[PDB]
DNA sequence: AACGGCGCCCGAACAGGGACTG
DNA sequence: CAGTCCCTGTTCGGGCGCCG
């Protein structure tokens, strides 16, 4: 009884044609059971090889959850429908969400299955379930309703979502509610007991219309930044000053007021690295001035909503991971550090996966975008293990870099 | 008026703005003429082929090749121009089944559908685009032209349609027989069950009659009832499997196309034969771009070829997969970037073997290449068994712990244990984390001219030691590596080295033990002889330490 | 002399970043 | 600042094996 919203690709682009990657036994068995129930409910339908489009599919389990969730890697289809969920039917981002004391994330993607999808667009939602040892050919489906993981689903459902959330927002005018992908971000300044109580009231508002029982809690007011800090030693050697000047010289690309004149004067000659060098009166003066500039904010740094976010991560060792978010180089909108995450001191890939999910969540709360990641890992290493540790219903863009640490910039 | 087959048709379109094929026929031998007129006549009476007239302004050349191990002929249609104008299909064949992934079954039957593509219909609106003439005489009768009502052999959409059509027909039978395993690869069917021999044949006949309802015939010609079963190029026995006999050519003079076939068979043989190497054989296929050019076998390629033929002498076999037991993968280092592995569940009962000899990167070490082999085995195991095997690796836990905790990139290996089988994988030198007290400090630098390709490399030290070496036909990067090599040559067992080269430092910090660069290999040899080496970096052109002094000497 | 799938080892073409020169 | 170079990386198409 609902007219399908017409959806068209960006002019000059064809649909996604991405190959399905191998899946483990437990993931294939989970997807076969899930897709059977969805096909019985008409959410998906089997298709043939005349559909040249395809999108990878796998399964995940959210944090502290034993239930399999179907996850489609619609990253290719999403950037091929960019003028739809950003230009036509866009969702405004509330600036006050990051200022709230507590923000809870609710999975509402199940509500998208009640709205049919445009018949002319269903061919782009094709996916293929693989088989172990290739016992059978790939089993192909396509979506008949709004699929989870497609950025067009919350855009079309936005009109439906507003009417459902209309009474609750009137009851609580101070609560900020933001919708991104399959998730719903609900922030308030109430106390922990009052907040969780108001979250349950919102759940009942959705029930009177399978992951709604979960509630991942955030605290954006408790989020910290990791500034550039300089060491403080009682004695300084030639090697210590060479490392300090190298760090300050690289930092000059960010803070143009940093000077290294009086510090380079301490290294006059061809001295041994371990030779202790006492800091002169002017060297103490120059080093004290540089420590204050690192406390001052960077000039002309602000968020441009038309530019993409970029995230770089550095492996610091011993469970330490630093990261920077920027749109223009050396114009970081946010820097931070993570420590003692899951897999610390045993698994780099699980930690890196955890860090990517944390950074993406922060970017959704602060700017409403997911950054493109520059991952410090080999492509084949990441593509082998990352799905084993993924616990989110979205997937950000990423690329792979290899930058040896010539100088510890973000973590001495 | 042709009867419509029970198999649902697949709606096939063409790329917009393009028409059908209009290619002239190919003059063929009279032997091919007497082999195709009898086929088009039989397919016309069976409804598989309809006759057309002048209302079909299309044409496509055809030919034929002999069926493998038979007297029958395979009718092919060179649809290379039709494929360019036909819509793209998404392939549903995602891989190749492997016998090591098969479980133990009491009863096994291997079927084979007769006239696979000739039993699945074509799209109604698409049959007009498949036109082809058949001359009865090579230069007399014009020959009546026909069309296709089924799937032609040679079309780029025929495999995808048959594989999808075969699945929809087997879906109702599999729902009625869940405990029966049916490996569906193209038209060949592998049917297994734990039922008794008598009850197994009963369900086989039920399946044969089920497929017959859609016009799929399973003739007794290629019906296999007794082991060993020939399936996917293997010999399937009740409790073991092996590859069909592989014949390696033994020519007195070796060319380029002969080695390409030789390495290919060894790659196919290395899945069950442990220890097959193709490094020195494939090394001969470099640079030479003439398939008909004789290449003499080197002494390393001859000893490698002799060791491969000896492995193929003794017969080997793999076992089948038991889900109640764990998967074990053990890797051995074969030297020169060569790795071999075996996957098993019980000791010395290999499911399959394999090798990893890929050399990625100009500079690497054994620890990186072992990590790459683990990743290759893991993904391969997920395809075949859907899980990751426990690894037995020839690297100490302490060695691996030192590498991954100190590397700047994220790296990881799944659950594994150490196996003490030399040669063990280790790191051949460790850069210090702090400068060395009492060790001479070398400030190295190197400059080169972009035009004349001339350059210098040298160092200055805190004790006054100094050297400058002129270099001809070099680069700035090479002089920076040369400067470090000079410092390592002229220093004691413990040395501090200060450089401004981000290029040189990045190479050495990754602790490589092998390199495509002779200069880097010499640097590695010196680093191994040392007891303590501390590399430090400083920004260039900043008047920092002795780096300013050595910069004047070389530039 | 046809089509599709998977694997390997190969070279050519292309991309991207530090560093030097106009 | 552009425009190069040097160096290293990935991508892709073809050679071969193998299956149908
Ligand atoms: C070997 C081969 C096969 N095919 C396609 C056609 C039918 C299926 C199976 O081929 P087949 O089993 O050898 O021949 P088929 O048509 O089934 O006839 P039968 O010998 O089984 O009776 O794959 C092909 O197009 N080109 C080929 O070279
Ligand atoms: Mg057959
Ligand atoms: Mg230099």
């Amino acid at each position: 009884p609902i007219e399908t919203v017409p959806v068209k690709l960006k002019p000059g682009m064809d649909g996604p044609k991405v190959k399905q990657w191998p899946l483990t036994e437990e993931k294939i068995k989970a997807l076969v059971e899930i897709c059977t129930e969805m096909e019985k409910e008409g959410k998906i339908s089997k298709i043939g090889p005349e559909n040249p489009y395809n999108t990878p599919v796998f399964a995940i389990k959210k944090k502290d959850s034993t239930k399999w969730r179907k996850l489609v890697d619609f990253r290719e289809l999403n950037k091929r429908t960019q003028d739809f969920w950003e230009v036509q039917l866009g969702i405004p981002h509330p600036a006050g969400l990051k200022k709230k004391k507590s923000v809870t994330v609710l999975d509402v993607g199940d509500a998208y299955f009640s709205v049919p999808l445009d018949e002319d667009f269903r061919k782009y939602t094709a996916f293929t379930i693989p088989s172990i040892n290739n016992e059978t050919p790939g089993i192909r489906y396509q979506y008949n309703v709004l699929p989870q993981g497609w950025k067009g689903s919350p855009a079309i459902f936005q009109s439906s979502m507003t009417k459902i959330l209309e009474p609750f927002k009137k009851q609580n005018p101070d609560i900020v509610i933001y919708q991104y992908m399959d998730d719903l971000y609900v922030g308030s300044d109430l106390e922990i007991g009052q907040h969780r109580t108001k979250i349950e009231e919102l759940r009942q508002h959705l029930l009177r219309w399978p992951f709604l029982w979960m509630g991942y809690e955030l605290h954006p007011d408790k989020w910290t930044v990791q500034p550039i800090v300089l060491p403080e030693k009682d004695s300084w050697t030639v090697n210590d000053i060479q490392k300090l000047v190298g760090k300050l010289n690289w930092a000059s690309q960010i803070y143009p007021g940093i000077k290294v004149r009086q510090l380079s004067k301490l290294l006059r000659g061809t001295k041994a690295l371990t030779e202790v060098i006492p800091l002169t009166e002017e060297a103490e003066l120059e080093l004290a001035e540089n420590r204050e500039i690192l406390k001052e904010p960077v000039h002309g740094v602000y968020y441009d909503p038309s530019k993409d976010l970029i995230a770089e991560i550095q492996k610091q060792g011993q469970g330490q991971w630093t990261y920077q978010i920027y749109q223009e180089p050396f114009k970081n909108l946010k820097t931070g550090k993570y420590a003692r995450m899951r897999g610390a001191h045993t698994n780099d890939v699980k930690q890196l996966t955890e860090a990517v999910q944390k950074i993406t969540t922060e970017s959704i709360v602060i700017w409403g975008k997911t950054p493109k990641f520059k991952l410090p890992i080999q492509k084949e290493t990441w593509e082998t293990w990352w799905t084993e540790y993924w616990q989110a219903t979205w997937i950000p863009e990423w690329e792979f870099v290899n930058t040896p640490p010539l100088v510890k910039l973000w973590y001495q | 008026m042709v009867p419509i087959s029970p198999i649902e048709t697949v709606p096939v379109k063409l790329k917009p703005g393009m028409d059908g094929p209009k290619v002239k026929q190919w003059p063929l031998t009279e032997e091919k003429i007497k082999a195709l007129v009898e086929i088009c006549t039989e397919m016309e009476k069976e409804g598989k082929i309809s006759k057309i007239g002048p209302e079909n302004p299309y044409n496509t050349p055809v030919f034929a090749c002999k069926k493998k191990d038979s007297t029958k002929w395979r009718k092919l249609v060179d649809f290379r121009e039709l494929n360019k104008r036909t819509q793209d299909f998404w392939e549903v064949q995602l891989g190749i089944p492997h016998p090591a992934g098969l479980k133990k079954k009491k009863s096994v039957t291997v079927l084979d559908v007769g006239d696979a593509y000739f039993s699945v219909p074509l799209d109604e609106d698409f049959r007009k685009y498949t036109a082809f003439t058949i001359p009865s005489i090579n230069n007399e009768t014009p020959g009546i032209r026909y069309q296709y009502n089924v799937l032609p052999q040679g079309w780029k959409g025929s495999p995808a349609i048959f594989q999808s059509s075969m699945t929809k027909i087997l879906e109702p039978f599999k729902k009625q027989n869940p405990d029966i395993v049916i490996y569906q690869y193209m038209d060949d069917l592998y049917v297994g069950s734990d039922l008794e021999i008598g009850q197994h044949r009963t369900k086989i006949e039920e399946l044969r009659q089920h497929l017959l309802r859609w016009g799929l015939t399973t003739p007794d010609k290629k019906h296999q009832k007794e082991p060993p079963f020939l399936w996917m190029g293997y010999e399937l026995h009740p409790d073991k499997w092996t590859v069909q006999p592989i014949v390696l050519p033994e020519k007195d003079s070796w060319t380029v196309n002969d080695i390409q076939k030789l390495v290919g068979k060894l790659n196919w043989a290395s899945q069950i034969y442990p220890g097959i190497k193709v490094r020195q054989l494939s090394k001969l296929l470099r640079g030479t771009k003439a398939l008909t050019e004789v290449i003499p076998l080197t002494e390393e390629a001859e000893l490698e070829l002799a060791e491969n033929r000896e492995i193929l002498k003794e017969p080997v076999h793999g076992v089948y997969y038991d889900p109640s037991k764990d998967l074990i993968a053990e890797i051995q280092k074969q030297g020169q970037g060569q790795w071999t592995y075996q996957i098993y569940q019980e000791p010395f009962k290999n499911l399959k073997t394999g090798k990893y000899a890929r050399m990625r990167g100009a500079h690497t070490n054994d620890v990186k290449q072992l990590t790459e082999a683990v990743q290759k085995i893991t993904t391969e195991s997920i395809v075949i068994w859907g899980k990751t095997p426990k690894f037995k690796l020839p690297i100490q836990k302490e060695t691996w712990e030192t590498w991954w905790t100190e590397y700047w990139q994220a790296t990881w290996i799944p659950e594994w244990e150490f196996v003490n089988t030399p040669p063990l994988v280790k790191l051949w030198y460790q850069l210090e984390k702090e400068p060395i007290v009492g060790a001479e400090t070398f400030y190295v630098d190197g400059a080169a001219n972009r035009e004349t390709k001339l350059g210098k490399a040298g160092y200055v030290t805190n004790k006054g030691r100094q050297k400058v070496v002129p270099l001809t036909n070099t680069t700035n990067q090479k002089t920076e590596l040369q400067a470090i090599y000079l410092a390592l040559q002229d220093s004691g067992l413990e040395v501090n080295i200060v450089t401004d080269s981000q290029y040189a430092l990045g190479i050495i910090q990754a602790q490589p033990d092998k390199s495509e660069s002779e200069l880097v290999n010499q640097i590695i040899e010196q680093l191994i002889k040392k007891e303590k080496v501390y590399l430090a970096w400083v920004p260039a052109h900043k008047g920092i330490g002795g780096n300013e002094q050595v910069d004047k000497l070389v530039s």
